[PDB]
């Protein structure tokens, strides 16, 4: 049991840059390592095997290098079609992939615009309340939604998802849903989501009072 | 030409069993190392199993005792027999030709396996009602299985639309949101309808979204 | 009265690649195996036919000493009933093996800064070896339906690969030297 750790999980860069992705083995594994590329909705592709050997037909800007404990994959001058996720893999009577590195398009910081949506009367009739918080067109990816209910910080009753980088402005959007039974939803007044983000000087809170 | 095509994926209940097939061209399956690799929704690649040209087989711990890799030389086809399936076995399954030290150079397009107790169900669509940029949308809640398609004004409204990845709730049903931002000046003058289509249940919903 | 030359197999300065594993035939001599077993310099000393401290008390028609180098994680494959690239394609012990498997880390001798590429093992083969089969072929391996005609390419692979032994390898990837003693009108006794 040799553990592979790939870093970073997310890397932002621009066309023409030199990007470096690292895979670290808990023990020296010589050249028993390969690198793969995967674009969304598509099958993996082999890039490099035996640590530094470039697979045939793979552009020469891709190169790999490894000592035994530290392996890096280097894209010498990033091309638009190189935005993708990259996985290192280790092998011998098994195959083990690393967690992966997503290479994303760099751009300037952009604060989200924040909206909160109360549950529709129609859904309430059915006995559940969904409160939704939208964070629209922000960059970078990292953002914190904190649901507050009558100023009690909520935990364990929310799920969120995030879009892929937008094809025209390279921003993300995020949607977080807070789910309550109707009875619980009726036993509280102020519903808020508080958003922390690098493009905001202070956290921004959008809220509403139940039934106003 | 060189090709791998994987079929056999579909919906199955926890505890059930399913056999995947991978039909190859341009190389000899029984002459090669052959792998299955999978990818759960929104997660990384996980190696599953390998067969050596001489017939030895190996398995990831997470499927050991439940999966069996095999092949049929006369059909140049590779198989993965999956028993005692679990919800977390839900993934796209790929086969690859495996060159060992030299890596996996030829991949299939993948086949989808879905393991779930849930039974087919169309979504409820609830408005995400708005309060120079306004936001509105539709909450597409409690459907199964994936996917749904969402459009706005029958395709006429595309700018500013974000349709978010579905989440899988603890109920076993899926929920998704689709939103658009518009000039707030148009909230009183433009009709905004979201068109929700869930073919597995043959369900179509248009829902007008207003203040 | 004469001593079996176990020293010149265990202490040989150079060891074979596993795919071309060496075989030494011990005949017409006396052997003290409890001196091997009392060496306490071997990380592996597993005997499969009969007790190791109880084998200085037996006779055999012929004793074979096979020796080679493999990586550490592969030493477990040198046992009856195992599978893997070594057991399947390089050196295969029978299911009814009677004998002893001895191994020790040889990182000090068989790895080099920069990497020692002299030790090779068979990577591609259509079918598994029979017990005690030695395949020294270097023909190009045909992984598809077109014959290779001695040219590496798509579906045409050189069948051997080299372990890159470096001293900074983890011990599972470091070189181990292995000696396999198999026990076959007596010629060798204790
Ligand atoms: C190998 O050499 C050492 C040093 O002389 C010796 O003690 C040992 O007995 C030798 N090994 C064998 C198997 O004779």
């Amino acid at each position: 049991d040799i553990q592979l750790t790939q870093s970073p999980s997310f890397l932002s860069a621009s066309v023409g840059d030199r990007v470096t992705i690292t895979c670290r083995a808990s023990q020296g594994i010589s050249s028993y390592l390969a690198w793969y590329q995967q674009k969304p909705g598509k099958a993996p592709k082999l890039l490099i095997y035996a640590a530094s050997t470039l697979q045939s037909g793979v552009p020469s800007r891709f190169s790999g290098s490894g000592s035994g404990t530290e392996f890096t994959l280097t894209i010498s001058s990033l091309q638009p079609e190189d935005f993708a996720t990259y996985y290192c893999l280790h092998l011998n009577s098994y195959r083990t992939f690393g967690l992966g590195t997503k290479v994303e398009i760099k751009r300037t910081v952009a604060a989200p615009s924040v909206f909160i949506f109360p549950p529709s009367d129609e859904q309430l009739k059915s006995g559940t309340a969904s409160v939704v918080c939208l964070l629209n067109n922000f960059y970078p990816r990292e953002a914190k939604v904190q649901w507050k209910v009558d100023n009690a910080l909520q935990s364990g009753n929310s799920q969120e998802s995030v879009t892929e980088q937008d094809s025209k402005d390279s921003t993300y959007s995020l949607s977080s849903t807070l789910t309550l039974s109707k009875a619980d939803y009726e036993k509280h007044k102020v519903y808020a989501c508080e958003v922390t983000h690098q493009g905001l000087s202070s956290p921004v809170t959008k809220s509403f009072n139940r039934g106003e | 030409e060189v090709q791998l095509v994987e079929s056999g994926g579909g919906l199955i209940q926890p505890g059930g069993s399913l056999r995947l097939s991978c039909a190859a061209s341009g190389f000899t399956v029984s002459s090669n190392y052959m792998s299955w690799v999978r990818q759960a929704p929104g997660k990384g690649l996980e190696w599953v199993s390998v067969i050596y040209s001489g017939g030895s087989t190996y398995y990831a711990d997470s499927v050991k005792g439940r999966f069996t890799i095999s092949r049929d030389n006369s059909k140049n086809t590779l198989y993965l027999q999956m028993n005692s399936l679990r919800a977390e076995d839900t993934a796209v399954y790929y086969c690859a030709r495996d060159r060992d030290y030299y890596g996996m150079d030829v991949w299939g397009q993948g086949t989808t396996v879905t393991v779930s107790s849930a039974s087919t169900k169309g979504p409820s669509v609830f408005p995400l009602a708005p309060s120079g940029t306004a936001a509105l949308g539709c909450l597409v809640k409690d459907y199964f299985p994936e996917p749904v398609t969402v459009s706005w004004n029958s395709g006429a409204l595309t700018s500013g639309v974000h349709t978010f990845p579905a989440v899988l709730q603890s109920s076993g049903l899926y929920s998704l949101s689709s939103v658009v931002t518009v000039p707030s000046s148009s909230l009183g003058t433009q009709t905004y309808i979201c068109n929700v289509n869930h073919k597995p249940s043959n369900t179509k919903v248009d829902k007008k979204v207003e203040p | 009265t004469n001593l079996c030359p176990f020293g010149e197999v265990f202490n040989a300065t150079r060891f074979a690649s596993v795919y071309a594993w060496n075989r030494k035939r011990i005949s017409n001599c006396v052997a003290d195996y409890s001196v091997l077993y009392n060496s306490a310099s071997f990380s592996t000393f597993k005997c499969y036919g009969v007790s190791p401290t109880k084998l200085n008390d037996l006779c055999f028609t012929n004793v074979y000493a096979d020796s080679f180098v493999i990586r550490g994680d592969e030493v477990r494959q040198i046992a009856p009933g195992q599978t893997g690239k070594i057991a399947d394609y390089n050196y295969k012990l029978p299911d009814d093996f009677t004998g002893c498997v001895i191994a020790w880390n040889s990182n000090n001798l068989d790895s080099k800064v920069g990497g020692n590429y002299n030790y090779l093992y068979r990577l591609f083969r259509k079918s598994n070896l029979k017990p005690f089969e030695r395949d020294i072929s270097t023909e190009i391996y045909q992984a598809g339906s077109t014959p290779c005609n001695g040219v590496e390419g798509f579906n045409c692979y050189f069948p051997l690969q080299s372990y890159g032994f470096q001293p900074t390898n983890g011990v599972g990837y470091q070189p181990y030297r292995v000696v396999v003693l198999s026990f076959e009108p007596a010629t060798v006794c204790g």
